[PDB]
Formats: C-alpha cells, sequence, structure tokens
C-alpha cells in the first residue's frame, strides 16, 4: 500500500514546513507594533444610500474612476450607479437571476457577473448601438461562480464553486489556464496589486497563492479555523486579510508564507462575508454577518470603527481605488456608501 | 447610426410641413434628441429638443410656437411639424442623436439631414475665423470664446467641436472641450479654460478639410460659432 | 349631574391620548424603515383620528369660549360643525379602509400595490366627501338652520348615519371573515384560548367593530340611568379606541420593536 | 445646477420607474427553491429555472442539479425564497436518514430559519408493495412501537399497516419540524404518488402568504 | 485505489515545491507593513479624514 | 490545520466491542457539534452519530442507537464511539468529521466523498 508511504512522506513535509514556518515566525506583529501609537474610533457616517434593488444586494464593486461602481441583485438586476447623481447609469436584467458576484473592468468598458448557472457573463458597456449588451458567455466551470475579477479588458479570473480558479482569454472564449488545486469551494479570488499573482480563500479552510501565467499554485496558508469567505490583498502586494466563518479575520503575509494577526472579540460569534482593507492598509473593513461592519485597526486587531447602517447581513463591500468611501451591499436591498 | 430625415423640399411661405427622421440601428428610445438648422451658406444653429420617454421640450426663441417636435419610440422614428414658416427657415435641417449619463458622448451622431425651401440673453460663442489657409502636414490651432464661462461648479467645462466634410452631416469630435470622440484618430485634440478654447490639430493631413464648428451645451438654447473653414 | 365631572376629568386624558396616537404615527413614520403599504394604511388611519379628537377637544371652545364670552351664526360656525361632522366620516371609513386591506392580503394573491393603495387613500378621503356634500347642499336649502343643528327630519338626519352605517357593516363583516380564517388556519394546523382572546381583542380595536358589539335594539334604554349606561359604554369605546388602536399596534408590535432595540443598540 | 445633469437625472427616473415596474412583475411572483433526492417535468405542465402558473399566479421554481454536493453556502442564496419544495423518496442505502439529516440543517440553518419547507414524500405506493412483499423497523428501531394515531385518515384498501409506515416517516419529519421555531415557519408534508401535486404547492403558498400577513398584524 | 494514489503524489509534489521555498522573518515582513502605513498614512480619505468640500459625497 | 486523527479499529467477532476515537487539532473543539460517519465497502456514506457543543443534545441512526455510543471531551479535545455488540455489516471505514461552521445547530458533512473538516477514516471489520 504505497499510498501509506505517501502520505507518510506528506505528513513528514508538513511537520518540515510548519517547523521552518516556526523557524520565520520568530517575532509576531502584535510584539512589535505594540509601542506604537492607537488611532482612536473612526467615526464614519452614511453618505449616500442607493436605492433602487428588488433583492438582496448580493454583490458590488467600485469602478476605477472612484465615482461608478456596478451592484448585482439575485433578482436578477445589475445596476451601475452613479454615486455623486445616485443616478442609475445602467439597469441591466440577466440571462438567470441567481448571481453570487458582479465585477467592473479597470478600463471601465465592461462589467462580468455570474452565479449560480456557472457562467461569467461580460456586458460592453460603452458600446457605440446605445444599450448595453452581454459580450461574452464564459461557460467552462462545473460549479456556480463566486468571484470574478479583471487584469484587463481583455482577460478575467474567475473563481468557480467547483474549487477551480481560472483564467480566461476574453476575447477568444476559452480558458487561458485553470488554476485547480484546492478542497472546499473557493469563495473569494483577489488580484495582487501588480496582476501577476492572485491569492484564492475557498471552502476547506485554506487560502492559496497562484503565478497568474505559469497556471499553478505557489503557495497555501491555513491560518483560519472555518470556510473562508472573503479575502483582500494588502496594497503592498505582499500580505493579503481573509474572513471566514470563524467569525474572526487573518493577515496572511506571502514572503513568510504564514500567518501575522488574527481579528477575533468575544462577542462575533457570526460568519464575516466580506473583508477588503482601504487605500492606505492601516484599517480593515469586515464585514460582518450581525448586519454591521466593522473597522479593524490592522497593524493592531484592535476594533476601532464599527459601521452599523444596515438591517440585514452585509454581502459585500469594497473601498475605491483612490480611498474615497466603502459601499456596503446588505441583504435588505441598499447600498450604503461611507466616507 | 441611420438617421434618414425625409419630408423637405419645396415650400410657400407661411406653409405648413411634417419632417421625419427614420432613426434605426441603436436604442432609439434612450437616446435623446435635437433638431439642428443650417442655413444654406451659414453656421450652425439649434431648433428644437425632445427628451427620452418624451419627457421635456425646449424650443429656441425662433420657433417656440411655430414649431412642434415629437417622437414614435415604437416606430422608432422622430417628427418636427413646420407651421408659420418664415423665409429665415429655408435651411438644411439635421435629425441628431444624444444621451446624457456621467461620462457619456452626446451629440454622438448627426443624421445626414434634408433640406427645406420657402420662398416669399445667451451665450455667445466667438468664432476664430470664417476661412483659414493651411496646407498639410504642420499642427493648426482653431481658437474659440465664450461669453460667460462654460467651466461650471460642478468641474466639467461644456464645450463641443464638431467637423463638416465638405457635402455630407457634420461629426462630433471633441465633448466637453477635452474628451476625444468614438472612432476619430488621436489627430485632434481640444482643450482650453474658462471662457478661452481651442482644437489643436496636429499631423494634419486629407480627409480633414472642412468646417470646425464650437457649439457648448452649459444650458439652453444650445449656441454654435460660425465655423472656421480650413483648405486641403 | 354627574357625567359631566367625566366630561371634564377625560379632557386631558383623551388629548394626551390625542397625543401619544399622533407620537405613534411619527414613529411609524420617520424611521423609514417601518414604511411599507401595510403602514400607509395604518399612519393615515391615525390621522383620521387626528381629525377628530382635534374636534371633540378643540370643538370644545365652540360650546365654553364662545360661550365663555348670535351673529356667530354665519358660516364660521357651520363650518366647523362640518368638520367635524365629516372627520368623523372620515374615521369611519379608515377603520374600513384597513378592514378592506386585511381582506385584500388574506384574500386575493394579484394586485397592483401602488394602485391598490392609491384607491384606497380614495376611497378613505373622498368617498365621506362625496355623501357629506349632498348634507351641505340639503342643510343649505331646503331646511337650513343656525349653525346646522341637530335633526331636522327623520329622513334628513339619514344623510350622515346610513353611509356610516355602511362603513361599520362592511368593518364588522370584515373582522368575522378575518376570525374565521384565522381559527381555520389554528385547528388546520399541525392552549388557543390565549390564543384568540389576544386575536380578537385586537382585531376588533383596529377595525372598530366594538359598536355593533351593542347594538342590537334601541330606543328601550332610555330611563332608569340605563340611558346614562349607554352613554358611558359607548363613548368610553369609542373615546378608547382612538388610544387602543395606537397602543396595539404602534407599542405592542413586535417590528417597531426590534427596531427601537437595534436603534438604541446604534446610539453608543 | 443640473445643466446636463438634468437629462442624466430624467434617465435615472426613467429607469428607476421600470425598477418600480418589475418591483410590481417581481413581489407578485413566487420563488420557490426545488431540493431532490418526480413531477417537476410535470410541474411545469402549467433547465434549471423553471416558470410556470397556477389560477393566474405565477411561480418560479429553481432546481440545482448543478452544483457540487456542499451546500452550506450556494444555498443562503435563498433565504428570500417562498417555499423550499424538499422532494424525497418513500422507500429509503438508508436514503430516509440522509433525507432527514438534510432537512433537519435545512430547518435549523440561521438564513432558512423563517422559510416554510413543503415535504413530498414520493413513491409511497412502491415503499407499500416494497414493505407488503418484503423493512422499515431494520432501519428505525421505534417503528416498533409505533401505530396509526386515530387522527390520519387514510387511503383505503391498502394496510394500516403501509399507513403506518407513511406516518412514522411524515412524523419524524415534523417531529424535527417542532423540535425548534415554530414561531417562524411549518413543514406542509404531503404524500406524492401522479396527481397534481402543483395544487398542493400552489395551496400551500397560500397559507404560508396568509400565514405571515396574520403574523405581521400579529394573529397568528 | 488508483484517484487516491495519484491524488496523493500530485499533493506530495505541491509539498515538496512549497516546502523549498525562501521564507523571511516575521519581524522583517511586520516592520515592512509597518513602515508602509506610516508612510501612506496621510494620503487615503477613509483614515485621513478630509475637509467636507472634496469628499465629493457629502452635501 | 483542522486536522482530525481517528484510531481504533480491526477485524473483530460479532457481537464483540470496540472504542474508536478521535484526536482532534487545529479549532477550538467546544464550538462546533462533531460527528462520525461511515462508508461501508460497496456503498457511498452514512452519517451514525452526533454530539453537540456540550454534548447535551445527541443523536444516533436508527439501526445503531442503544448499541453505539458517542461521547465527547471537549477539556482533552477528543471525540469517542463506543461500538458494543457488532454485527458482520458494520465492517466499514469510519470518519470522525465536525460540522463546518462554529455556534450553529447547522451540518453538511456526508458527500460523495468530498469534504473537508473529517479525518482519514479507521478500518473496522466485524467478521470470522
Amino acid at each position: 500500500s504505497e499510498l501509506d508511504q505517501l502520505r507518510q512522506e506528506a505528513e513528514q513535509l508538513k511537520n518540515q514546513i510548519r517547523d521552518a514556518r516556526k523557524a520565520c515566525a520568530d517575532a509576531t506583529l502584535s510584539q512589535i507594533t505594540n509601542n506604537i501609537d492607537p488611532v482612536g474610533r473612526i467615526q464614519m457616517r452614511t453618505r449616500r444610500t442607493l436605492r433602487g434593488h428588488l433583492a438582496k444586494i448580493y454583490a458590488m464593486h467600485w469602478g476605477t474612476d472612484s465615482r461608478l461602481l456596478v451592484s448585482a441583485s439575485q433578482d436578477g438586476k445589475l445596476i451601475i450607479w452613479d454615486s455623486y447623481t445616485t443616478n442609475k447609469v445602467h439597469a441591466i436584467p440577466l440571462r438567470s437571476s441567481w448571481v453570487m458576484t458582479c465585477a467592473y473592468a479597470p478600463s471601465g468598458n465592461y462589467v462580468a457577473c455570474g452565479g449560480l448557472d456557472n457562467i461569467c457573463s461580460i456586458y460592453n458597456l460603452k458600446t457605440r448601438e446605445g444599450n448595453v449588451r452581454v459580450s461574452r458567455e464564459l461557460a467552462g466551470h462545473t460549479g456556480y461562480l463566486s468571484c470574478c475579477r479583471f487584469l484587463d479588458d481583455n482577460q478575467i479570473v474567475t473563481s468557480s464553486g467547483d474549487t477551480t480558479c481560472a483564467l480566461w482569454d476574453i476575447e477568444t472564449g476559452q480558458q487561458t489556464t485553470t488554476f485547480t488545486g484546492h478542497t472546499g469551494d473557493v469563495m473569494s479570488l483577489s488580484l495582487a496589486p501588480d496582476t501577476r499573482l492572485f491569492v484564492s480563500g475557498a471552502c476547506d479552510a485554506s487560502a492559496k497563492l497562484w503565478d497568474v501565467r505559469e497556471g499553478m499554485c505557489r503557495q497555501t496558508f491555513t491560518g483560519h479555523e472555518s470556510d473562508i469567505n472573503a479575502i483582500c490583498f494588502f496594497p503592498n502586494g505582499n500580505a493579503f486579510a481573509t474572513g471566514s466563518d470563524d467569525a474572526t479575520c487573518r493577515l496572511f503575509d506571502l514572503r513568510a508564507d504564514q500567518e501575522l494577526m488574527t481579528y477575533s472579540h468575544d462577542n462575533i460569534i457570526c460568519g464575516i462575508t466580506s473583508v477588503s482593507f482601504s487605500k492606505s492598509g492601516r484599517l480593515l473593513l469586515a464585514g460582518y454577518d450581525d448586519f454591521n461592519c466593522n473597522v479593524w485597526d490592522a497593524l493592531k486587531a484592535d476594533r476601532a470603527g464599527v459601521l452599523a447602517g444596515h438591517d440585514n447581513r452585509v454581502s459585500c463591500l469594497g473601498v475605491t481605488d483612490d480611498g474615497m468611501a466603502v459601499a456596503t451591499g446588505s441583504w435588505d436591498s441598499f447600498l450604503k456608501i461611507w466616507n | 447610426v441611420q438617421l434618414v430625415e425625409s419630408g423637405g423640399g419645396l415650400v410657400q411661405p407661411g406653409g405648413s410641413r411634417k419632417l421625419s427622421c427614420s432613426a434605426s440601428g441603436f436604442a432609439f428610445s434612450s437616446f435623446g434628441m435635437h433638431w439642428v438648422r443650417q442655413a444654406p451658406e451659414k453656421g450652425l444653429e439649434w431648433v428644437a429638443y425632445i427628451s427620452s420617454g418624451s419627457g421635456t421640450i425646449y424650443y429656441a426663441d425662433t420657433v417656440k410656437g411655430r414649431f412642434t417636435i415629437s417622437r414614435d419610440d415604437p416606430k422608432n422614428t422622430l417628427f418636427l411639424q413646420m407651421t408659420s414658416l418664415r423665409s429665415e427657415d429655408t435651411a438644411m435641417y439635421y435629425c441628431v442623436r444624444s444621451i446624457y449619463y456621467y461620462g457619456s458622448s452626446p451629440f454622438d451622431f448627426w443624421g445626414q439631414g434634408t433640406t427645406l425651401t420657402v420662398s416669399s440673453s445667451d451665450i455667445v460663442m466667438t468664432q476664430a475665423t470664417s476661412s483659414v489657409p493651411v496646407t498639410p502636414g504642420e499642427s493648426v490651432s482653431i481658437s474659440c470664446r465664450s461669453s460667460k464661462s462654460l467651466l461650471h461648479s460642478n468641474g466639467n467645462t461644456y464645450l463641443y467641436w464638431f467637423l463638416q466634410r465638405p457635402g455630407q452631416s457634420p461629426q462630433l469630435l471633441i465633448y466637453r472641450m477635452s474628451n476625444l470622440a468614438s472612432g476619430v484618430p488621436d489627430r485632434f485634440s481640444g482643450s482650453g479654460s474658462g471662457t478661452a478654447f481651442t482644437l489643436t490639430i496636429s499631423r494634419l493631413e486629407a480627409e480633414d478639410v472642412g468646417v470646425y464648428y464650437c457649439m457648448q451645451h452649459l444650458e439652453y438654447p444650445l449656441t454654435f460659432g460660425a465655423g472656421t473653414k480650413l483648405e486641403l | 349631574e354627574q357625567l359631566l365631572f367625566l366630561y371634564i376629568i377625560y379632557t386631558v386624558g383623551y388629548a394626551l391620548s390625542f397625543s401619544a396616537l399622533v407620537i405613534a404615527s411619527a414613529i411609524l413614520l420617520g424611521f423609514r424603515h417601518l414604511h411599507c403599504t401595510r403602514n400607509y394604511i395604518h399612519l393615515n388611519l391615525f390621522a383620521s383620528f387626528i381629525l377628530r379628537a382635534l374636534s371633540v377637544f378643540i370643538k370644545d371652545a365652540a360650546l365654553k369660549w364662545m360661550y365663555s364670552t348670535s351673529y356667530q351664526d354665519s358660516l364660521s360656525c357651520r363650518l366647523v360643525f362640518l368638520l367635524m361632522q365629516y372627520c368623523v366620516a372620515a374615521n369611519y371609513y379608515w377603520l374600513l379602509v384597513e378592514g378592506v386591506y386585511l381582506y385584500t392580503l388574506l384574500a386575493f394573491s394579484v394586485f397592483s400595490e401602488q394602485w391598490i393603495f392609491r384607491l384606497y387613500v380614495s376611497i378613505g378621503w373622498g368617498v365621506p366627501l362625496l355623501f357629506v356634500v349632498p348634507w351641505g347642499i340639503v342643510k343649505y336649502l331646503y331646511e337650513d338652520e343656525g349653525c346646522w343643528t341637530r335633526n331636522s327630519n327623520m329622513n334628513y338626519w339619514l344623510i350622515i348615519r346610513l353611509p356610516i352605517l355602511f362603513a361599520i357593516g362592511v368593518n364588522f363583516l370584515i373582522f368575522v371573515r378575518v376570525i374565521c380564517i384565522v381559527v381555520s388556519k389554528l385547528k388546520a394546523n399541525l392552549d388557543i384560548k390565549c390564543r384568540l382572546a389576544k386575536s380578537t381583542l385586537t382585531l376588533i380595536p383596529l377595525l372598530g367593530t366594538h359598536e355593533v358589539i351593542f347594538a342590537f335594539v334601541m330606543d328601550e334604554h332610555a330611563r332608569g340611568t340605563l340611558r346614562f349606561i349607554k352613554l358611558f359604554t359607548e363613548l368610553s369605546f369609542t373615546s378608547f379606541q382612538g388610544l387602543m388602536v395606537a397602543i396595539l399596534y404602534c407599542f405592542v408590535n413586535n417590528e417597531v420593536q426590534l427596531e427601537f432595540r437595534k436603534s438604541w443598540e446604534r446610539w453608543r | 445646477l443640473s445643466a446636463e445633469d438634468k437629462a442624466a437625472v430624467e434617465r435615472s427616473k426613467m429607469i428607476e420607474k421600470q425598477l418600480q415596474k418589475d418591483k410590481q412583475v417581481y413581489r407578485a411572483t413566487h420563488r420557490l427553491l426545488l431540493l431532490g433526492a418526480s413531477g417537476k417535468s410535470t410541474i411545469v405542465k402549467q433547465i434549471f429555472e423553471t416558470k410556470f402558473q397556477v389560477d393566474k399566479v405565477n411561480f418560479h421554481m429553481f432546481d440545482v442539479g448543478g452544483q457540487r454536493d456542499e451546500r452550506r453556502k450556494w444555498i443562503q442564496c435563498f433565504n428570500d425564497v417562498t417555499a423550499i419544495i424538499f422532494v424525497v423518496a418513500s422507500s429509503s442505502t438508508n436514503r430516509l436518514q440522509e433525507a432527514l439529516n438534510l432537512f433537519k440543517s435545512i430547518w435549523n440553518n440561521r438564513w432558512l430559519r423563517t422559510i416554510s419547507v413543503i415535504l413530498f414524500l414520493n413513491k409511497q405506493d412502491l415503499l407499500a408493495e416494497k414493505v407488503l412483499a418484503g423493512k422499515i423497523e431494520d432501519y428505525f428501531p421505534e417503528f416498533a412501537r409505533y401505530t396509526t394515531p386515530e387522527d390520519a385518515t387514510p387511503e383505503p384498501g391498502e394496510d394500516p399497516r403501509v399507513t403506518r409506515a407513511k406516518y412514522f416517516i411524515r412524523d419524524e419529519f415534523l417531529r424535527i419540524s417542532t423540535a425548534s421555531g415554530d414561531g417562524r415557519h411549518y413543514c406542509y408534508p404531503h404524500f406524492t404518488c401522479d396527481t397534481e401535486n402543483i395544487r398542493r404547492v400552489f395551496n400551500d403558498c397560500r397559507d404560508i402568504i396568509q400565514r405571515m400577513h396574520l403574523r405581521q398584524y400579529e394573529l397568528l | 485505489n488508483t484517484a487516491s494514489i495519484a491524488q496523493a503524489r500530485k499533493l506530495v509534489e505541491q509539498l515538496k515545491m512549497e516546502a523549498n521555498i525562501d521564507r523571511i522573518k516575521v519581524s522583517k515582513a511586520a516592520a515592512d507593513l509597518m513602515a508602509y502605513c506610516e508612510a501612506h498614512a496621510k494620503e487615503d480619505p477613509l483614515l485621513t479624514p478630509v475637509p467636507a468640500s472634496e469628499n465629493p459625497f457629502r452635501e | 490545520q483542522v486536522q482530525l486523527q481517528e484510531s481504533g479499529g480491526g477485524l473483530v467477532q460479532p457481537g464483540g466491542s470496540l472504542r474508536l476515537s478521535c484526536a482532534a487539532s487545529g479549532f477550538t473543539f467546544s464550538n462546533y457539534k462533531m460527528n462520525w460517519v461511515r462508508q461501508a465497502p460497496g456503498k457511498g456514506l452514512e452519517w451514525v452519530s452526533d454530539i453537540s457543543q456540550s454534548g447535551a443534545s445527541i443523536s444516533y441512526t436508527g439501526s445503531v442507537k442503544g448499541r453505539f455510543t458517542i461521547s465527547r471531551d471537549n477539556a482533552k479535545n477528543t471525540l469517542y464511539l463506543q461500538m458494543n455488540s457488532l454485527k458482520p455489516e458494520d465492517t466499514a471505514v469510519y470518519y470522525c468529521a465536525r460540522c463546518p461552521a462554529p455556534f450553529t445547530r447547522d451540518c453538511f458533512d456526508v458527500t460523495s466523498t468530498t469534504y473537508a473538516y473529517r479525518g482519514q477514516g479507521t478500518q473496522v471489520t466485524v467478521s470470522s
């Protein structure tokens, strides 16, 4: 039964990796940041309330212009808001009503949305024929789609419920590579700022780091007790934050291949369903599941800010590319923008 | 894409007619729509305006009462009723597309147009000059001045540029005085500041000679300049 | 001799009841979250009370303040009399609106919400006008009196009553059907006495059916202090209904309760 | 002040009015989640999406036969679903216990805490000849102490013991349902089997509607 | 049983690849992130407050 | 890592006894309700037992109640299953599982042999 020997070097390799991580975790983050000054309870308010969605706002995404933002509701509605004039720039009916994610191309010319039909639909915004239309039906996944993010106007990276992330050439219509290796459904992928690599958190408590071109994993991290719901790379592209059903967040630093901090509290017992850093990084927006969102001092793991606002599950979150606000889309069908 | 105006031609003074615009190939209903007139060998001027969903009509002083504007979205076709006709209306009329949201490019397509023949306060736009001799290869700088500031309190400066080649409908080139249009080569580039504006064309070549119109959109009525002719 | 003491003791109580009722209207108004077309039927109905208790409280000075100090028999009297005698039908028709919406929810399943709500605000405000304007015509032309006095004839004070009787009858009937369907659910399911006690005693004060609880035989309790007993029962039940609709649909409603709980949660 | 943003706001209010229109067409359609282990091809008599109608009331039923069998995430989606058609077989391999723990999980989930289930116990007749010609106690022991309560109307002709088995299964599921959270939601267990179960779904939807309204009015 | 054979082989090669990488001290990582946060700490409108003119959601 | 080691199991005669056990690292063992699952050769899987956070509320499959017993020492972070009066049909691989998320009465564990928070499994054979 040579497989037993296989498991044997597997477990000794796990022991070797953990021992090396002990040899690399020789002073935790909280030890040295202790000497630094606090921040103070940030008194963020609402600034706008976007109210046009017939069903739970399940996903959201700003645009690079830091004014427009797309939002997807599971009544089957993908609507592009302008914030300042709070106007419904576009409102898009979908081929199927159940969607778990929207995406806004950094060029601003496309949006992408997908969900329980496994497909990623990419819609052309800046068409010259008037109304917006679905440019591409990226249909190769076997489970549902949970996150989609744009590299550029032509290639999309999409994580599914079949435990595979993927890279598609949008123009071609077929998948560039299949980032396979996970054991639980991928729940959130986060592109590195340089788009040379990206993290993905899944329902096996493990976060994987891949190489966008070689099409193969490069690291796995495990410091979170339960399924990973949300993930967001640091502005550096060196660390990332993960949020899980354990009701805590974790910093996974990419160079040290391990964890740095935990964001936990005695009161919180609800699975956090969204996460994202601010632009600088010193704050961390964790959209919890007791209807609130918390603002964690990422370098202190204290709770500073509390954005309450909502009257249901906050199912998405995202800061502007210029750090101008936070959009929170809950299950009460309101997007609250916060300065 | 396909804005075919029709109905024009001969008229008697003070008579009546019904100009139409068969508009096909796009999202007709979502498009606000304009009409614009050009006296046979004079500049441009906006005539009448309807909105999306027929929800707001605007008229220029010279045409209110005498002109009617309407649309038929199911038939996908615009309409203008000419009544109380004067001699100053023997001109070519252009059915005009325009859509307004954040970052849009209105006036994105002016139809072919049709001529009408009938025979017996604002923001003033100072053009550069009617005609300017020019040859290919170098860079040209068409100037423009405004009576008021076109820059708004919101942040946008509301000036548009159009180019008319001989014997065809003019084309939008720049919108909000800085932003290039779709299908228009980087060769053209407009800019300016409050009540001072310019269209600069580098690498000038053929397919570039015509009339250059400097119009505004800060408020209704919509104004124009006479149009700077360029040559060969 | 004595019921005057009841009136002058409950004047402030009824004013503060009006106050609690407008307070409950404000609570169902402001939150932006308790808003729903089920609550706009409520939130106006409370105003139809606010139209009444204004009358019996601020009409009181029509018999005290002006009689504390004959020309007043101009419009300035009968117009305020019509204000009161119209707000009465406004109340007795907003109770009917609430009932008809109850039946609309619990009966049929395909109908536009905003359209039906506009139809209800009409049927709740117009109809008292549409049958108090003929009262205006008659009591202006055919038997007009000073300040439009109590009851000129048998069939000419029928004007204000017969449609109000229709409203009260429809409220009772829809109440009976609501209770029939409630108990049908309850005994079709997989201690009821508390259930039906609390249920019906909440369903009656809202629909305003108590009047037809003690309205079988008339013109026989007119002696032996029985007339004053009837006055006490009817006046107390009506002057309580204003407090009670608010108390049972604005203070004991779990939705507004959890709204206040979360609001205080949001008050650090 | 809305110089060119006036036309923007005009198109915004036009699209917002469109949002009102499809609010009319949404709040009046019944989203129900199929959850299999049939009639779904017949319940659309009138691939994943399935739209149909009963008494001018329109039903949008989502089947989920396209996912991997780890549901703890792609089921939260249906917290706003009207009902869950929980199509479970009557002949159990141990199918009845897996179905039982699936039903229990659905009932207990924090998002589906307030969703009524419609239980369909398929193939009851097939179970009838299966357990008649030759078993139940071989999987559930407490079937030996069980007898049909007098408030259970049988289908005449078959064995009271077959009816006893059917109602034992139904009594297990309703013990689940009542064991926690009768305050918000209720199981409506039918006994499928080739009739119009569409009528059963429709009547149960009416029952759930009326119960929710009576519960906001503080009556039920 | 060969599915587990293949999966164990692929898992173990992946373990080898992830084990034979460089790895830096959490002292280095934490100091780097702290320096980044203290540098770009006057350049983000979420943590860093901005007057009510150019917080263009205000009104 | 959320790892669940199991121990105990082998060839035993019918009617015997056995105490298969589970040592779990990688979570606060208190917060979840544990499980025992099994796969009998030629068959899929099935769930056998349940024990809550405190272990107060417990459950079994019909064909093992009274016979088998499930206990958990949260202080020692371990889950025990005492099998007694076994049967030839009880030969199967036994996996110690934990429910996906904490502080809940919800569980989605058994699968088409595709689940993340179960141990590797101990064989248990009951034959001569």
